[PDB]
């Protein structure tokens, strides 16, 4: 059963008006006035935005306007806002008691990092293990390089850096976990986490003290 | 002496030949009938093929009606549950709902939320065909064959 | 409030079976259909089926026929979706949604239940403190499967709290950390404790953070 | 001498003549088939003309039933609006009534005041004809033609 | 001298005799057609006899549906009286009750306490026969008669 | 009380269009059909059509197809009949009537709206007194179109009151008189004032009568 | 669409029993049990009298009885009264969502006038106009003649006399408006209005004084 065709992603500036299309067959969109548009944020369940091709659930902003023409539904968002950056799905009844979701569309909008370097805890060292945690947040876009340094040398051993992940404030976050035995934690004088975002490099540093 | 044997020999060959000319026509006449009759029969068969289609079309019109009614009945009963008129746990109402749903038939299609839509198999053109009643088997005819006469050779008087 | 509360995340081995519950609240349990969807992380939504709570009648997508069952307990206003013969592709967030009379409106949506199919051993997390306006946190280390839920002082506060995405270590065990910013004047004058739950392992544990 | 040439000329003339008697019969026999078979075909056509009408009659029996149910459902639904059971502004009830009125078909006739009467096209005689099931195309038959014999001229032994 | 009366006398009877053999075939050819067509016609009648039965079966399918809807409607209305939603003495409700009861048709059977059940004449085999639509009058054929040649007597040259 | 209230009389030119309202009261506006009739003065009644307030189904007579429209406002419970391409024959009293489920009963009837199709101009009346048991009255003179409604002392009395029919002057303007008999002992001790309305011109005017 | 055939008018004395028929086709009267009878007084809307071929509206007197046979309805009124003098209309459903009225029947039963002469008002004279108003009421039958007399000469200039108009008490009323210039109001000594009904002549008279 063919998923309804949606654009992969769309972009726009704040305050602009944009539209996302969802094309299908006559049997699903054209034949039935039961198309709905749902928004979803990262780490959040989908939220219904439009139903029955125009109808607005209570609490939904006026800026979201649904429409249908032939076998093609459309959702127009006037006056683009920060909260609008999200994934959006069309869903239509496809006959024979069946409902089909579209391929989805990522609406994106057209930020320095916030580094936090935490050392191995006392308990972890007592547990014959050690880990340095480098936490990055509130950087836009989601493209960042992370580097680990033992005193003044690149470590690279078991760094375990996560991918950038979108935030609720249209920014990104990440974490790096340099795991190592405590034996080389007291040995090396200090440990540095360097984070490059769009050339700009910010470094945190700690030591056993 | 002039032998007249040739004169009599000229006669009989005509009676055979003309007779053969009749026979050859007659067989063709038989064929002329037999070819035509099969065309008529097949034509009638085509008409039967038409008629049966209408029956099937009419049968679809029955099923759609069954879908039209029962769902509309169920939609009412559920509505009586929706507005709190009858207890949703009213066993009689639930039994009615089950019995109706058992009688839905094929064309009924659940669309969601206790709602059933009728996927009409007999479309508008189907209904127009049924109501038009434009069946006509048409006329039928078969040929009639002219009489054939056998000619004796006219004895040419050499006067 | 009209709400749907789904069961916690589940991990199963291939070929096994999983059951996800969805408790309804704030409305007539029998006055709507319950529709079941799935979405792989980072992918689009996939419709699975629906169930009538009033009668128990169900419809499954042809893809899921023979592997998915839908039932309900009306006494507790709960639906149940059971998937058998689990496979790797079945690893996804599964959602229940309420659908209204003659509407295309799936409203409200459950929070989602993450189901994971992998071949794997359940292990509770190791909690460590992360001491120092100043920031402080809790390191959740060496657990499997995802996810875990972290609060601070039993949800008493949310300002500055940031849960980070977990990392899949090379050893097949996960780790994350939860950090929160506090004024440096509150150090030593307020007891700050992170409360962490790993429902697959059922590891409720508290950890206070001090200098 | 006695001229026997008259005898042979008499003989062949018989063989021709007798043969003609077969031929003219055979053509008639051909015609005897044809005019009969056309009567059969048309008769069969008439049977088809009956069957089609029966279908049309049954179609009317369908249409009246559509009027019979839907209006009655409306008669129930409107009564629920009249008895104050459900709000007259109940949007689901209004949509249901609109659906029902859209499904009425041609046979129903609005008698004013939200009520419809079924103008039954398939009358009592129609229903009796349908329930009778007395259709019968009947039997068909064709003639059997006997052999025809041609006679040689009997040479009269002048004893 | 040799009497040649035997020679020519042999010839004519052959031209006669061969002709008779053609006639005996041609007559047979007529019968050869006539027997087959009667079998064809009856076959068509059999197909017609099938078609009529389908209509009767489909008529039963109508009647059961008439019993299906109205009785269910009645069973709904009685519930509205049983639940006390509308007054049991409500004249409109009782009028709808009586009108629905009048439209019950033949397929409905009362079971006491105002309840009815549909006695389904068109059973599951009936429905499958209607829905399959496996009607086929089939093809028809008639023979083709070949030409016949009448033989003259070869004058035997006494070599 | 079950009642219908129609709009005031209207004057239009040929080819124009008019709209007549009929406000319902005392019952469920959606529980009846509204049937529209017209009657030329002194002639028989002519059925025009009906409208369903509930669903909006409207039937027009074949005579009135293409010129007449039927609508309603269920919020104020007011049907509306719009006639287009007006002609002289359309000049008539138009009535709305409530009609009840499974009844031929047209009950109650509106008071009627007088539609007048002519090439003409609206003009208000001139009110003159008519002083002297004795009878006293008011002369309404030189107005157009019909009708006008007269009360005495704002309808405080009706005994002896007799509103006479109007006459069409050779100038084409209308005039009537409204009179009442009063005892001769009430003269100079009771103020008598006639109150007249000409709704097409909308001239509510009072006139006190004295000896 | 054919109007239902009713008698043009009927007559009957008080206390008698009379009947009005309404004939139509089978398609309208015979095939439908939706024949109704309505009463209409002059200057008043129709009032329902019978419906559904026998049914009597509440408040309607028992004297009125409806009946139907074939395509012919009949309304019988027994014990005829003063109030019964009025127009009566049959109305029936005529199929295809159509309703048809009858031609109507004027029921009439089997009186000297009341003259009132008013002179021109003071304001109207100041308005450079004068009108003499002759008002007639409560005369039976509705046949009347009116004449004007300037002093003792027939004026005939702009008399404007209405037709007799039925009253609520089964009697008749009329009005005449003799318009004239104020110049020819003061000069003439007197002005009289004569009204003849059934031979009897009644005259009123006014003067400028």
């Amino acid at each position: 059963q063919s998923a309804l065709t949606q654009p992969a992603s769309v972009s726009g500036s704040p305050g602009q008006s944009i539209t996302i299309s969802c094309t299908g067959t006559n049997s699903d969109i054209g034949s039935h006035n039961l198309v709905s548009w749902y928004q979803q944020h990262p780490g959040k369940a989908p939220k219904v935005m439009i139903y029955d091709d125009s109808k607005r659930p209570s609490g939904v902003s006026n800026r979201f306007s649904g429409s249908k023409s032939g076998s093609t539904a459309s959702l127009t968002i006037s006056g683009l806002q920060s909260e609008d950056e999200a994934d959006y799905y069309c869903c239509s009844y496809a006959g024979s008691s069946n409902w089909v979701f579209g391929g989805g569309t990522k609406l994106t909008l057209l930020a320095a990092p916030s580094v936090t370097l935490f050392p191995p805890s006392s308990e972890e060292l007592q547990a014959n293990k050690a880990t340095l945690v480098c936490l990055i947040s509130d950087f836009y876009p989601g493209a960042v390089t992370v580097a680990w340094k033992a005193d003044s040398s690149p470590v690279k051993a078991g760094v375990e850096t996560t991918t950038p992940s979108k935030q609720s404030n249209n920014k990104y976050a990440a974490s790096s976990y340099l795991s190592l035995t405590p034996e080389q934690w007291k040995s090396h004088r200090s440990y540095s986490c360097q984070v490059t975002h769009e050339g700009s490099t910010v470094e945190k540093t700690v030591a056993p003290t | 002496g002039y032998t007249s044997h040739g004169a009599h020999g000229v006669a009989v060959a005509a009676d055979l030949k003309s007779t053969q000319e009749a026979i050859n026509k007659i067989t063709k006449n038989l064929n002329s009938l037999s070819e035509l009759e099969v065309k008529n029969l097949q034509r009638l068969s085509g008409a039967m093929d038409e008629i049966h289609n209408e029956i099937l079309e009419l049968d679809e019109k029955v099923d759609d009606l069954r879908a039209d009614t029962i769902s509309s009945q169920i939609e009412l009963a559920v509505l009586l549950s929706n507005e709190g008129i009858i207890n949703s746990e009213d066993e009689h109402l639930l039994a009615l709902e089950r019995k109706l749903k058992k009688m839905l038939g094929p064309s009924a299609v659940d669309i969601g939320n206790g709602c059933f839509e009728t996927k009409h198999k007999c479309n508008q053109t189907c209904l127009d065909r049924i109501a038009a009643g434009t069946f006509n088997a048409g006329e039928f005819s078969l040929p009639t064959f002219d009489s054939l006469n056998i000619t004796a050779a006219s004895l040419n008087d050499d006067g | 409030q009209v709400q749907l509360v789904q069961s916690g995340a589940e991990l199963k081995k291939p070929g096994a079976s999983v059951k996800v519950s969805c408790k309804a609240s704030g409305y007539t349990f029998t006055g709507n259909y319950i529709h079941w969807m799935r979405q792989v992380p980072g992918q689009g939504l996939e419709w699975m089926g629906w169930i009538n709570p009033r009668t128990g009648d169900t419809h499954h997508a042809q893809k899921f026929q023979g592997r998915v069952d839908m039932t309900r307990d009306t006494s507790i206003n709960t639906a149940y979706l059971e998937l058998t013969r689990l496979e790797s592709d079945d690893t996804a967030l599964y959602y229940c949604a309420r659908c209204v009379f003659a509407t295309s409106q799936f409203d409200p949506w459950g929070q989602g239940t993450l189901v994971t199919v992998s071949s794997a051993s359940t292990k509770g997390p190791s909690v460590f403190p992360l001491a120092p306006t100043a920031a402080l946190g809790c390191l959740v280390k060496d657990y499997f499967p995802e996810p875990v839920t972290v609060s601070w002082n039993s949800g008493a506060l949310t300002s500055g709290v940031h849960t980070f995405p977990a990392v899949l270590q090379s050893s097949g065990l996960y780790s994350l950390s939860s950090v929160v910013t506090v004024p440096s004047s509150s150090l030593g004058t307020q007891t700050y404790i992170c409360n962490v739950n790993h429902k697959p392992s059922n590891t409720k544990v508290d950890k206070r953070v001090e200098p």
